[PDB]
């Protein structure tokens, strides 16, 4: 009985796995544009901050290398409020 | 170092898919199969740019070809369809395995009609 | 004394943990897998000494990756500049950055 | 006789019966007449947090369907 | 003990120092380190009195510690490192934690005062592993991670481990603590031309491992523990004698010994590097050494003690102790120095 | 770096020092010392859950069980003092000086 | 978020009845008690199998510890290794339990 | 091997149900035909995404599309 | 809202505790050719609720205690404690639903012996830290049978999850495939909760505390029996799951559970008290050999069938 | 506050640590380090890491504290100035870092240490249908033979060695 019910709770899986796979591609332009939407608005937000402060370059990388990096949690949520903060830094962590 | 280059936020504007996950995860294989080149082109691109920046444009495409899959729903099945996503809504980890009539009318109504 | 029995036997021993670049099961790539892959490929050969000044580059940016100390100095600055603005008054947040603007997908 | 013993049994699997049905009923109440989401997995809690971008009500459990799209 | 539990606990303590010695990774490491005090401590205690506790329990601390430097130092390099290769430390908090952790497990000044007390408090075949074996896997560490030493702190722990074990033997008697002080000396001596040349190094550890053991194994042979129990050697062995005293006098760096050899090499490899004032110094320091072996060789083989009556009796049986590489480790100890340049199959 | 990584090694230096500076047990002492495991425990912790470093989350498991087995030696080797004096008192583990 | 509520709701209903248990009886002005066991007033004596038994439970359940991950481990794609080592690791603590028999360790608590 | 086989399931029949369960554990998994299976199962479990091959213009075995032909299939998982 | 769901939960398990204790009374009076109590209450149900007014108005025993403060934290661990395994038991969806529910019950039933060793030392009696000794190292033995039948139970459902193990067995109760696991889990958990044939606390350690603390105490030990015929329920009995009406599961998983702490109540009134040696005997040279050639064969069974259950 | 929790965590931890590195008593030392091993066990909790915490549960506090508590109630026969005095140091050593780094978001013991919350250094993305910490560790049978042979046997060799050294003979 439990190999007839694990082989087909196997096959269950692979099936919601293709529906994960079917949908990452559009999970993943909304991801794209997400991260590239509040990256912009940390951008314009620090063009409107940082002028008074004397040699500062407004979007400098930290990183010497022009390749992409994966944004950090602090680089994304860094200038809104802590609502959001904390339901995108400890979400599903704390959730039941 | 240097300045880091982003999109401005027109080159981000596009119709967003407005679906719940239970309409996503109750249309994911047809939209698996039906939407599988503008989204190949668009994982290709992501995997070997290795930057979203150089990957907005194909998916735009992305973006274009999912509404097309739902407009085409709504105009044949939106019924089936609706009872379907509906009850695999109702469940907490959102089982195919509960909901196999309506996923039978569902397959039924898009292979006859589309 | 380094008697190098893995590489003489051809054994795999402990070379799988000890980089993060390595093979990870199901294909997970670790945080700084693209800073750590560029740190290796260039320090590979050329030995410790002509790699502590030839690799700089690499280094610097890999290690910047992992502990995130210039990202974190510079959300500092600007996080503190926004702070003095607030108090004399001379900023107001955005209202997307307020909670008021349904955020995107 | 033996069944003496049943009005105390039935009294504690009624206070058995109580935790149970208590947590069904709030979840269907605090999830909009449906099931708690289980998101034990990231993939799940991804899905979930953009039901609640998606809705417009800053709740998971409000869902849009083909209404939503034109 | 069982002498297979015995077999089996000998070889996990081999298998310890090898795991230190062939692997890449510090975790792999760290566990050689582990395993290897976790097999070595019923060696100590296998007579079963409160010495062998009290030694086994100061081990157990001083090691624990050292392995709990050993792995925040590992931490550290893979905070700043991201990465687990035992090669140079990317941190100089972890080379001096790391330096700190295997001083700690040698032994070496000012972490020295666990070493006469331990080989004091358990037997001459288990102060032979602690002395011989138990040192090889802290330097085949310090092997590979010296291009992150610093060198102020080696020379200091070499300096410093040279002059306490020097001054340490000069008011002993009992004799594991003569060996005890000579080895925190002489890892002093390995560690001062490690950042220099590790093949002197290498040199250095065989042939202070050969001499160490050929010393434990005539104290075993004799079953003396003291200077003054040696004394009764000439009336009951009298070869022994010779062979304690050209034993003492090879690990006093006496030519044409092979004793020699090590701290010659080293000077040889220490002014190349325009150190002269410290090889000096300490070529100096171990005539303190050479004077408590003299003091040996003068109570065993130069003079003749007093015996009692009753070594009449031990006239009439031979040793039956299995007295395992004697003849080879004291021809080893002893006449090598004209083959010196063999030290290039440790290169 | 990290706000979090200066408490845990600041934890893992008061341990230390509280390891280093006895007061009269080997069983504070063997606390002390268990202390600095737990700490070494959640510091790599926090280094491998950071980076996402996949196969070193077997690492600190391996760190626990061996230095837990430590601690069952130190254990025993404290019941062994106790089944000497009376008490573990590391004042009465002085018969080495001489 | 929900379950350090619940954690601090059970906690503080713990706490509460504690307290209640220890101060609701103080309020009775009952009587003052005069002058208020099998050994009288002997040490207690060291018993070596009561240790031994903990420090048997302590590794046994550091053998346990390495075999929590198996029904992760048997979603492996190299499963002829993960079995071999699965078994190996059974199997070494079946030769710690046979070792911990055979040389009188399971005496007097069997 | 015959009275010593029921002289310890006399006396100790815990020991021999450890030692043939163990026993039995350790061979048959090599003595199973649905071993292979198992391997085939797990490793058909698409945990990752199948990231797609640009067509250089020979690549004759892979798909264009999931629903065609070519490609590893699943029937046996199906139908076993 | 969450809190009334924790206050639903946590109310009902002392409520039910409560009234175990009449049954437990009842059920062994009947067992023992008599009747439990039925003069107090209409059917004996007023005797738990007059009993507890009479524990808290008696005189506190006022005991030397040798700490204070584990003398007040006994209690406190043991109730916290004994509240706490109850959160992520699936009935059928628990209050805190998480990924490793099952290794969290064991890890809060594994600090569950501090109480009894705290409450051992906090007396002044050296008997009473003898016998706490005695309770605390038999727990501690049978946690590993607990935990090592557990995780080759596990090895059927694929996760730590307890929601997953009534998917696990929604074609056949687990107890078919590993009635073995079953029957040495069962005397293990009755073992857990010092409870007979294994109670050596009653053969001749919280005998120092006043009848308020010991009743919580007792309170405690009888949600941890409560809760422990629940788990073994789930675990081995998996009753049907229909999604739409989850008071199915509900009635039928409390009925199973129900049957279980009766159970318990007809060991205790049928067999004498083991020796201290021989329940060691008992769990080191019968239960834990068989329980890891169990092991062995629960590891190599799904990989020589093809029955790996899935990771989610 | 809520978005410091790790670090008041981390703070109670420091605290955990002095409540017996002190050293008291070696029983009231065992309760602070459960205390201790209860909240670090939250901070690995807090970065995603449930089994480990689990670990420190089930394996260190439910495993080998109650060792040590049960050790030392056979020992400390039932029934100070340096106790709180090294008590109020460490508190007060502790509290002057923490007033620091947060009125300079910087500090320098021996590291450098920023002063911001830690939540800013976590990922934005998903690990899919897999906790990327259980499959770590699932990993320790497959990736994991060399490491689990040594384990396996140190832990043999540890069952022979404590048998032997209490055995007096
Ligand atoms: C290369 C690395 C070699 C490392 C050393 C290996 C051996 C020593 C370690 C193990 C040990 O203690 O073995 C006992 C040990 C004897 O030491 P002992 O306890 O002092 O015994 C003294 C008398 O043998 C007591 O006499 P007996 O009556 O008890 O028995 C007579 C015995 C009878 O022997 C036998 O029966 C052995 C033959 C059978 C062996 C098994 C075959 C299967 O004769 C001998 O063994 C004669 C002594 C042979 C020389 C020993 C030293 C070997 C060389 C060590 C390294 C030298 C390096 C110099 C470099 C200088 C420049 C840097 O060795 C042997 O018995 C075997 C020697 C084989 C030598 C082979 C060399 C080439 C190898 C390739
Ligand atoms: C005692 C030894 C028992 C286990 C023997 C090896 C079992 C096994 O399958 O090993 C393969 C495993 C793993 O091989 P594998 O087959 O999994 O390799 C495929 C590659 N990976 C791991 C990336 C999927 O180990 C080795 O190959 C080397 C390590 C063990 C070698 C033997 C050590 C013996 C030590 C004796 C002292
Ligand atoms: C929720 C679970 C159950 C909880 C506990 C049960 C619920 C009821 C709790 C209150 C019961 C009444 C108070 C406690 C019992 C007092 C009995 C007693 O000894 O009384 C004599 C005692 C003392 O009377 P006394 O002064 O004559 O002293 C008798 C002793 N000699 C003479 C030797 C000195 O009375 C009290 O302590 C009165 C306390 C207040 C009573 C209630 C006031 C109203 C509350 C509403
Ligand atoms: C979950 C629902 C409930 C589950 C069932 C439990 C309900 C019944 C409860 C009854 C009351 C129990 C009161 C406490 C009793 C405690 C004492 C006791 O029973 O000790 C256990 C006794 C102890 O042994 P003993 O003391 O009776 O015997 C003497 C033992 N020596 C010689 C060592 C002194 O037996 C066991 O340990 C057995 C445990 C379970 C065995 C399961 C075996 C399954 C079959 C395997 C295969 C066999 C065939 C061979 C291979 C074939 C391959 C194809
Ligand atoms: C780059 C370097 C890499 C590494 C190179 C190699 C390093 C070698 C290190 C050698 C360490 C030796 C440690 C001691 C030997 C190990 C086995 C042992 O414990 O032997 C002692 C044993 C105990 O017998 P027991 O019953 O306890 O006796 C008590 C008295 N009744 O039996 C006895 O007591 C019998 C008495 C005689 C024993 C003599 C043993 C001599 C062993 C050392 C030989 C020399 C080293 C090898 C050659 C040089 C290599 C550098
Ligand atoms: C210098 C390096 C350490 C810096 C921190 C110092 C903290 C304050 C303690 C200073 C020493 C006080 C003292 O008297 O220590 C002795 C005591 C052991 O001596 P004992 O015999 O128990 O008491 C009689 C006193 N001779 O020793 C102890 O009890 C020491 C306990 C140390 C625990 C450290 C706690 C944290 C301290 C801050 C972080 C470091
Ligand atoms: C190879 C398969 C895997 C093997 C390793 C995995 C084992 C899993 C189970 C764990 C067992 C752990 C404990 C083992 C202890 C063995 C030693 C032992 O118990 O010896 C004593 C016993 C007699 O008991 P006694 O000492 O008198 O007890 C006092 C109370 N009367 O002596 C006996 O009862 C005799 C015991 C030895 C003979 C048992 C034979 C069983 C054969 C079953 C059929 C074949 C199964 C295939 C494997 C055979 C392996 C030998
Ligand atoms: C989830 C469900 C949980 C259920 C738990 C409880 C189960 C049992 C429920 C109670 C069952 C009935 C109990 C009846 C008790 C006896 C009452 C009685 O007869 O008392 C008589 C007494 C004297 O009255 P007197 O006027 O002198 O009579 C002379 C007549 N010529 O007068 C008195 O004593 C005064 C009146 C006292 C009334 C007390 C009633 C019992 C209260 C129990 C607490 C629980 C209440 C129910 C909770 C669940 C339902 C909401
Ligand atoms: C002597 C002092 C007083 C003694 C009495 C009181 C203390 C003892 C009794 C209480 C014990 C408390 C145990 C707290 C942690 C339990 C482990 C845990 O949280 O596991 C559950 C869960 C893991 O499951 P998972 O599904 O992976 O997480 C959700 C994401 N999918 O993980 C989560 O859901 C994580 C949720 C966020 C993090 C929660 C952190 C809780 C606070 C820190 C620990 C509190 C206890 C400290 C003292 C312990 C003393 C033993
Ligand atoms: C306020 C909530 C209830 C508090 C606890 C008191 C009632 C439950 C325990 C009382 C008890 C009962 C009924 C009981 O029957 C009994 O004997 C077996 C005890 O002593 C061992 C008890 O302690």
């Amino acid at each position: 009985s439990m190999m007839r019910w694990n082989r087909e709770r196997r096959r269950l899986q692979i099936e919601d796995f293709e529906a994960r796979i079917a949908l990452m591609p559009l999970l993943q332009a909304e991801k794209d544009r997400r991260v590239l939407q509040m990256l912009r608005e940390n951008l314009e937000e620090e063009a409107t901050i940082m002028k008074d402060v004397p040699g500062w370059k407004v979007g400098e990388s930290v990183f010497h290398t022009t390749r992409w990096v994966t944004p950090m949690m602090g680089e994304l949520y860094g200038l809104r409020t802590g609502e959001e903060i904390l339901s995108s830094t400890y979400g599903f962590i704390w959730y039941t | 170092p240097g300045i880091v280059e982003l999109p401005s936020l027109e080159d981000l504007k596009v119709q967003e898919v407005k679906v719940s996950s239970s309409v996503l995860k109750a249309a994911a294989h047809h939209y698996g199969a039906q939407c599988d080149k503008p989204n190949k082109e668009f994982m290709l691109c992501r995997w070997e740019e290795k930057d979203p920046r150089r990957c907005l444009e194909e998916g735009k495409l992305v973006n274009q070809c999912a509404l097309e899959f739902f407009r085409q729903i709504k105009r044949h099945c939106a019924e089936p369809f609706t009872e379907y996503w509906t009850c695999i809504d109702y469940s907490g980890l959102q089982l195919f395995r509960r909901c196999r009539k309506e996923q039978a009318q569902f397959d039924k109504c898009v292979l006859d009609k589309l | 004394p380094f008697f190098d029995v893995q590489k003489k036997l051809g054994v795999d021993l402990d070379h799988w943990m000890t980089i993060q670049s390595a093979e990870q099961p199901h294909r997970i790539p670790a945080r700084c897998h693209a800073f750590e892959k560029e740190w290796i490929e260039c320090a590979h050969g050329i030995g410790s000494i002509r790699a502590e000044k030839e690799c700089k580059i690499e280094f610097e940016d890999f290690r910047e990756c992992l502990l995130r100390q210039k990202t974190m100095k510079r959300l500092n600055a600007i996080k503190r500049q926004r702070d003095k603005l607030i108090k004399e008054g001379k900023y107001t947040p955005p209202p997307h950055h307020s909670g008021q603007e349904d955020l995107r997908p | 006789m033996w069944f003496e013993v049943l009005p105390g049994i039935a009294v504690m699997g009624v206070c058995l019966f109580i935790p149970g049905m208590a947590t069904a009923r709030i979840h269907r109440f605090s999830n909009g007449g449906r099931e708690k989401r289980v998101a034990h997995y990231s993939y799940q809690w991804y899905l979930m947090e953009r039901d609640r971008r998606v809705s417009g009500v800053n709740r998971y459990y409000v869902s849009k369907g083909l209404e939503n799209i034109d | 003990m069982n002498p297979i539990i015995l077999i089996i606990i000998l070889m996990t303590v081999m298998l310890g120092t090898i795991i230190v010695m062939i692997s890449t990774h510090w975790l792999l490491i760290w566990i050689g380190f582990e395993m290897n005090m976790l097999a070595i401590i019923p060696i100590m205690m296998k007579k079963h009195n409160p010495r062998a506790t009290e030694a086994s329990t100061k081990y157990f601390l001083t090691q624990s510690t050292a392995s709990m430097l050993l792995m925040m130092a590992i931490i550290i390099n893979l905070m700043f490192s991201g990465q687990w290769t035992v090669m140079k430390l990317f941190n100089p908090m972890a080379s001096m934690l790391m330096t700190m952790a295997l001083a700690m497990k040698l032994g070496m000044a000012p972490f020295h005062f666990w070493v006469p007390e331990v080989t004091q408090g358990i037997p001459l075949s288990s102060g032979l592993i602690l002395l011989t074996w138990q040192k090889l896997a802290p330097m085949s560490v310090l092997y590979q991670i010296l291009p992150s030493i610093n060198l102020d702190l080696i020379l200091t722990l070499s300096i410093l481990s040279i002059t306490i074990g020097g001054w340490g033997g000069l008011n002993q008697t009992q004799l594991r603590k003569i060996m005890a002080y000579s080895s925190i000396a002489h890892m002093g001596w390995m560690t001062a031309v490690l950042l220099y040349n590790p093949t002197m190094t290498l040199l250095n550890l065989i042939i202070y491992i050969i001499m160490t053991s050929t010393m434990f194994t005539l104290f075993m042979a004799n079953s003396t523990t003291t200077t003054l129990s040696l004394s009764h050697t000439w009336n009951k062995a009298p070869i022994m004698t010779i062979l304690v005293l050209i034993t003492l006098l090879s690990m006093g760096g006496l030519p044409p010994l092979s004793g020699f050899m090590p701290k010659w090499m080293i000077i040889q490899e220490m002014t190349k590097n325009d150190s002269i004032i410290l090889p000096t110094l300490m070529a100096i320091t171990a005539l303190l050494n050479l004077y408590f072996y003299m003091r040996l060789t003068y109570s065993t083989a130069l003079t003749m003690f007093p015996s009692t009556n009753n070594m009449k009796m031990k006239w009439q049986f031979p040793t039956t102790k299995r007295m395992t590489l004697l003849p080879t480790m004291t021809v080893l100890s002893t006449m090598l120095l004209p083959l010196t340049p063999i030290l290039s199959i440790l290169e | 770096m990290s706000l979090v990584y200066m408490n845990i090694m600041m934890a893992f230096t008061v341990s230390l020092t509280g390891l280093l500076m006895y007061r009269s047990h080997l069983m504070s002492s063997l606390l002390c010392l268990e202390g600095m495991m737990l700490s070494l425990f959640i510091l790599a912790t926090l280094m491998i859950l950071n980076s996402h470093f996949t196969l070193a989350s077997m690492m600190p498991i391996i760190l626990l069980v061996f230095a837990a087995c430590e601690a069952a030696l130190g254990l025993s080797l404290l019941v062994m003092v106790s089944n000497t004096y009376g008490t573990d008192y590391v004042q009465n583990l002085n018969l080495l000086q001489c | 978020m929900n379950l350090m509520i619940t954690l601090l709701t059970n906690f503080t209903l713990a706490t509460l009845l504690v307290t209640i248990a220890f101060w609701l009886p103080q309020l009775n002005v009952y009587s003052e008690k005069t002058s208020p066991d099998p050994m009288g007033s002997a040490r207690l004596p060291f018993s070596m199998k009561f240790f031994l038994v903990a420090i048997t439970f302590l590794l046994f359940d550091l053998e346990i510890a390495l075999l929590l991950p198996l029904p992760w481990a048997s979603q492996t794609t190299n499963l002829n290794t993960m079995l071999t080592m699965a078994l190996l690791l059974i199997f070494l603590l079946a030769v710690s339990l046979a070792y911990e028999w055979t040389q009188k360790g399971l005496e007097w608590t069997e | 091997v015959a009275a010593f086989l029921k002289n310890v399931w006399a006396k100790e029949p815990v020991l021999v149900a450890s030692f043939a369960i163990a026993g039995l554990a350790v061979i048959l998994p090599t003595l199973s035909p649905y071993t292979k299976y198992s391997l085939m199962i797990n490793r058909a479990t698409p945990y990752n995404y199948p990231v797609p091959l640009r067509d250089d213009g020979n690549m004759p075995d892979v798909p264009s599309h999931p629903q065609d032909p070519q490609g590893p299939s699943l029937e046996w998982l199906k139908r076993l | 809202m969450f809190m009334i769901n924790v206050l639903t939960l946590i109310i009902p398990i002392l409520l039910a505790v409560a009234f175990l204790t009449l049954v437990e009374r009842k059920v062994l009076g009947y067992m023992q050719f008599r009747k439990g109590p039925n003069v107090v209450g209409p059917y004996g149900l007023l005797q738990p609720i007059a009993d507890a007014i009479k524990l808290f108005i008696k005189e506190p025993l006022r005991p030397a205690t040798s700490s204070i403060s584990m003398f007040i934290l006994a209690p406190i661990l043991a109730l916290t404690l004994a509240l706490t395994m109850w959160i992520p038991l699936p009935m059928p969806y628990p209050l805190i639903n998480m990924n490793l529910g099952v290794l969290f019950m064991l890890a809060m039933s594994s600090l569950a012996v501090y109480s009894i060793l705290w409450s051992g030392w906090a007396s002044n009696s050296k008997y009473a830290l003898i016998g706490a000794l005695r309770a605390v190292a038999q727990t501690i033995s049978y946690e590993v049978t607990l935990a090592i039948i557990l995780l080759s139970v596990l090895l059927m459902n694929g996760s730590f999850t307890l929601s997953t193990l009534i998917i696990t067995q929604e074609q056949v109760w687990l107890i078919f495939p590993a009635w073995p696991l079953a029957m040495m889990w069962f005397i293990s958990t009755l073992a857990e909760t010092n409870r007979a044939p294994f109670d050596l606390t009653e053969g001749e350690f919280n005998v120092e505390y006043a009848a308020g603390p010991f009743a919580l105490f007792f309170m405690a030990e009888y949600a941890n029996i409560i809760m422990m015929n629940i788990f073994t329920t789930t675990l081995f009995l998996g009753a049907f799951h229909n999604p739409y009406m989850p008071e199915l599961y509900t009635i039928n998983f409390t009925i199973k559970s129900l049957l279980l702490s009766i159970t318990f109540l007809w060991i205790r009134a049928s067999y004498p008290r083991f020796r201290y040696d021989q329940l060691m005997h008992l769990l080191w040279k019968n239960f834990l050999p068989l329980t890891l050639a169990l092991c062995m064969w629960h590891v190599s069974l799904p990989i020589l069938l093809s029955s790996i259950p899935p990771q989610t | 506050m809520m978005t410091y929790i790790v670090f008041i965590l981390s703070i109670i931890f420091v605290m955990g640590f002095v409540g017996f590195s002190s050293k008291p008593s070696p029983i009231y030392g065992g309760l602070g380090l459960i205390v201790s091993g209860g909240v670090g066990c939250g901070i690995v909790l807090n970065f995603g890491g449930s089994f480990l915490g689990l670990m420190v549960f089930l394996i260190y506090l439910g495993g080998m504290m109650v060792v040590f508590g049960y050790t030392t109630a056979m020992a400390t026969e039932q029934y100070n100035k340096v106790v709180l005095g090294t008590f109020i140091t460490g508190l007060l050593m502790e509290f002057l870092m923490v007033y620091y780094v947060l009125k300079d978001k910087e500090v320098e013991i021996v590291f450098k240490f920023n002063g911001m919350g830690d939540w800013v250094i976590y990922d934005t993305g998903d690990s899919g249908f897999f906790s990327e910490e259980a499959m770590g560790i699932a990993a320790l049978y497959s990736y994991g033979t060399w490491l689990v042979i040594v384990t396996g046997w140190s832990l043999l060799i540890g069952v022979v060695v404590i048998m032997e050294i209490t055995r007096g003979n």
